[PDB]
RNA sequence: UAACGAGAUUCCCACUGUCCCUAUCUACUAUCUAGCGAAACCACAGCCAAGGGAACGGGCUUGGCAGAAUCAGCGGGGAAAG
RNA sequence: UGCUGUAAAGCUGGGUCGAACGGCCUCUAGUGCAGAUCUUGGUGGUAGUAGCAAAUAUUCAAAUGAGAACUUUGAAGACUGA
RNA sequence: GCGAGAGACCGAUAGCGAACAAGUACAGUGAUGGAAAGAUGAAAAGAACUUUGAAAAGAGAGUGAAAAAGUACGUGAAAUUG
């Protein structure tokens, strides 16, 4: 018999298995399409989840309510060290796919990204890439050999590239090293831009501009096994049922004699690989600036970094990017930064952003201070001051 | 290295206690001052002072201390078979307040 | 007594029993299995070890609904235990046979565990209580256990011989 | 080492409860061989068992 | 028919997680370990679809398929057990 | 280990074992088991699984002992609360 | 009941309920109900002694025609198990 009442189902049926994800750092499905027109550019970065801000903003929307007014929006700070270019993927079209046909890597790899090759590197005698690194005796033509290879025969160039962890208040020695496809001009222009900077450092500066819309790659956030109310979001059983009521009463009718697939049950919750589309780029801040955190209306000498730092993360004492809205994924999560891959001409994508303040107050209680030059001006002399 | 020394720690009990049920809390400070001393002097073997567990006990079952300044001095075994070539043995130290204090080595005299 | 496998060379070879012993059969099976053919000084090593929870004993065939763990993966499975009490007793045994093959005057160095087996023993009665005034069984079951130390033209037809000799001319 | 019937006789000795009777912990062996009523008077007035003081209940706040 | 009622019923005020619409927290379980250690039940066993068939198959026929060993849950089926 | 017989079965090689037993002609019967929610006894899978969770709460040391969460003693912390 | 002699009777789940300290152990307020349980060897000759172990035990040895007879005792099947 039919349903006494109709209802949407709950949940997403685009989002199965709802299990975790293989890897936490997250790989980008799809490149942004290749225009050989365009100049030769990076489509893609790492950074790191720092936290999450308050902004204010003057809203340019003609015909809005809040039109010309101030609205306070959340954002989130991305802390994004420079990335090391370290090594060049060579891809050609097979009728199977895409298939890596020649890697190249730089002569010199910083220990970090040597940590990425190792379980236990306290106790290795660290050999990796010794061989390889010889294998640049004074000719390096084996290398160029390869690098031969991949324009000849190569249809899609990926830039291998890896972060600086060192420079983030995480604890984590092993850096991330992630390919990024590269876009624009021919297959030989993107070897050479690749070969040209090989041990380079390249910012998000280069890669994303302000006002942008950008996808957000991450990992989100855990939560283990959850039931069925929580995982699904189904209604509770009235308060007087047997054995329990956060269930779901009929997972399924007496035919097909089997459960199926689409019945809500208990399992692993968070910790999924997911992307999120179109976030605004609001701000793209320099770790050289010592006012970050600094606009043309609150001329504070003052950084991104609230009081206290950040909670559980630190100081973003780096290049960051501030972003509209809350991205997936935790607090020192590492994030990738992909950018759109359609042309959005909504005026929410093309609309100009400048900013009016920046919250910096204590996020580790109700702070009530932007700078701790204020909290003494409001509150004067304390006994430990003397 | 001397295998036979004495220092004096002060011991963040309150931190190490978070959460924990409260008929548990002196049981537990047992075992994390146990656990706390094979941190320090590497052995298995911790032995506790009488004393100690006066001191950690006397303000009932969930009224540990904040802070313990703890004198851990590791002494050897020779008992056969001992199993364990050192001990620890952890005694209270006497302090008005366990505010402000670093580790100090004591020299036995 | 008779043992279930016989020495191949009783000199070199010492023996140890223990029947009736109050430990899990089901337990004991599978620590005699993780030794079984090692060295005599290796296995007590790593028996003293899965006392300290260093190292596990896998379980192979009972196991159904225990628990996973990590020290496993040194045997290639999922599902490993700690058992105490078969540990003490197979310890026990191991003692006595390297106490019996000094005796011979054999070498504890040498020494490797060739033959270790468990057994059933009879089961010991007890009683339970159940719901609505029933009573169920609450037996043992006990084991036996025994080991063994140890040092460590073609014929041819009329024209098969034909063929093979006019193949030999032709060589010369 | 097992002084359960001594402090049950120290107990009927002294006319307190049991839980009113101290056993030196360094005499055991003396106190071991305590087996007899005449036995355990003596250690009773030698020092070696000892009638714990009661336990305060002050009615100072009463008053 | 006053009074009385762990009697049945309707409405009103108060009150409230009964609900919108759920969320969070605590103890004891469950979980993992050492020791101990049952019972119900059991032809053989245990993946689906359709067909025909004692007219609702785990097995038969025709297809889909099909890769060791498993852990925590769950309550569709075993026309589950009693 | 084989052989014989369509079969019911019979005979044999090897091993174990220790005191009686067979063929043929007849006689006789409490004479042949897979089932009876059969009877009695035994043994499994389930399964090292369910579980061993009410009654506020235990800890340190010494002794004894092959061995001590559980025995004794001391110190403490508790509770029953006439 | 007492005392004898026999059998094409049964042969330890059979034969009396009882081949045994059987109308016993045990159950029930009571009337009553009511089992299980035979076999080392010719003879205990029932394992002295050494060794490992806290001990039980084990390994040697010894007795014996046999320990493939060790009182958990003639043979020692099947289920089930190593």
């Amino acid at each position: 018999s039919h349903r006494k009442y109709e209802a949407p189902r709950h949940g997403s049926l685009g989002f199965l298995p709802r299990k975790r994800a293989a890897k936490q750092r997250g790989r980008v499905k799809s490149f942004p399409k290749d225009v050989k027109s365009k100049p030769v550019a990076l489509t893609a970065f790492l950074g790191y989840k720092a936290g999450m801000t308050t902004i204010v903003r003057d809203l340019d929307r003609p015909g809005s309510k809040m039109h010309k007014r101030e609205v306070v929006e959340a954002a989130t700070v991305v802390d994004t060290p420079p990335m090391v270019v370290v090594g060049v993927v060579g891809y050609v079209e097979t009728p199977r796919g895409l298939r890596s046909l020649t890697t190249v890597w730089a002569e010199h790899l910083s220990e970090e990204v040597r940590r990425r090759f190792y379980k236990n590197w306290y106790k290795s005698k660290k050999k990796a890439f010794t061989k390889y690194s010889g294998k640049y005796a004074t000719d390096a033509k084996q290398v160029e050999t390869e690098l031969a290879r991949i324009k000849k025969y190569a249809s899609v160039v990926r830039v291998l590239a890896h972060t600086q962890i060192k420079k983030t208040p995480l604890s984590q020695k092993k850096a991330h090293l992630a390919e990024i496809q590269i876009n624009g001009g021919s297959v030989s222009d993107k070897v050479d831009w690749a070969k040209e900077h090989f041990e380079k450092e390249v910012s998000v500066d280069s890669v994303f501009e302000q006002d942008e819309m950008i996808d957000v790659i991450a990992v989100t956030k855990g939560h283990g096994f959850e039931g069925v109310t929580h995982r699904w979001g189904t209604k509770k059983l009235p308060r007087k049922t047997h054995r329990g009521l956060r269930k779901v009463a009929c997972i399924g009718a007496w035919h097909p004699a089997n459960v199926n697939w689409t019945v809500a049950r208990a399992g692993q919750n968070g910790y999924h690989h997911r992307t999120s589309i179109n976030h605004k780029v609001y701000r793209v801040g320099k770790g050289t600036d010592e006012a970050n955190g600094a606009t043309e209306f609150d001329r504070t000498k003052k950084t991104i970094n609230p009081m206290g730092g950040f909670v559980r993360y630190g100081n973003v004492n780096n290049d960051f990017v501030l972003l509209k809205g809350s991205i997936p994924g935790v607090k020192k999560r590492v994030v990738t930064l992909r950018k759109s891959l359609y042309v959005d001409t909504s005026r929410r994508a093309v609309e100009k952003v400048n900013l009016k303040w920046i919250d910096t107050a204590s996020r580790f209680g109700k702070g009530r201070f932007q700078t701790p030059a204020e909290k003494h001006a409001f509150m004067g002399t304390l006994k430990k001051d003397l | 290295l001397q295998d036979v020394v004495t220092r004096e720690y002060t011991i963040n009990l309150h931190k190490r206690l978070h959460g924990v049920n409260f008929k548990k809390r002196a049981p537990k400070a047992v075992k994390e001052i146990k656990k706390f001393a094979t941190l320090h002097m590497g052995t298995t073997d911790v032995r506790l002072d009488p004393k100690l567990n006066i001191a950690i006990w006397k303000r009932g079952v969930q009224g540990v201390e904040n802070r313990m300044r703890l004198r851990i001095s590791r002494k050897r075994n020779d008992e056969e078979d001992a199993k364990e070539k050192l001990f620890a043995y952890v005694e209270p130290v006497i302090v008005p307040s366990t505010k402000g204090l670093q580790t100090v080595v004591v020299e036995d005299d | 007594v008779r043992y279930a496998a016989t020495p191949a060379n009783p000199a070199k070879s010492a023996s140890a029993r223990g029947s009736y012993l109050r430990v899990s059969f089901k337990n004991t099976r599978e620590t005699a299995q993780a030794i079984n053919g090692w060295k005599l000084e290796k296995a007590q090593k790593y028996l003293d070890q899965v006392l300290d929870h260093q190292r596990a004993i896998p379980f192979r065939r009972y196991n159904s609904s225990i628990g996973r763990t990590g020290q496993g993966k040194e045997f290639g499975v999922t599902k490993a235990r700690w058992p105490a009490k078969s540990v003490n007793f197979v310890k026990d045994l191991l003692r006595n046979a390297q106490a019996n093959a000094e005796a011979k005057g054999l070498d504890s160095s040498k020494l490797v565990i060739s033959h270790i087996q468990v057994n059933h023993a009879p089961k010991q009665r007890r009683r339970t209580y159940r719901a609505h005034g029933r009573i169920n069984a609450y037996q043992s079951t006990p084991s036996h256990i025994e080991l063994t130390l140890t040092e460590e033209q073609i014929r041819l037809n009329s024209r098969q011989r034909g063929r093979l000799a006019s193949q030999k001319r032709l060589t010369a | 080492a097992n002084l359960r019937t001594q402090k049950r006789l120290a107990a009927s000795v002294i006319g307190v409860g049991k839980r009113k009777v101290w056993l030196d912990p360094n005499e055991t062996t003396e106190i071991a061989n305590a087996n007899s009523r005449s036995a355990i008077r003596k250690l009773y007035k030698n020092g070696t068992i000892v009638k714990k003081p009661e336990t305060v209940h002050s009615r100072s706040r009463a008053r």
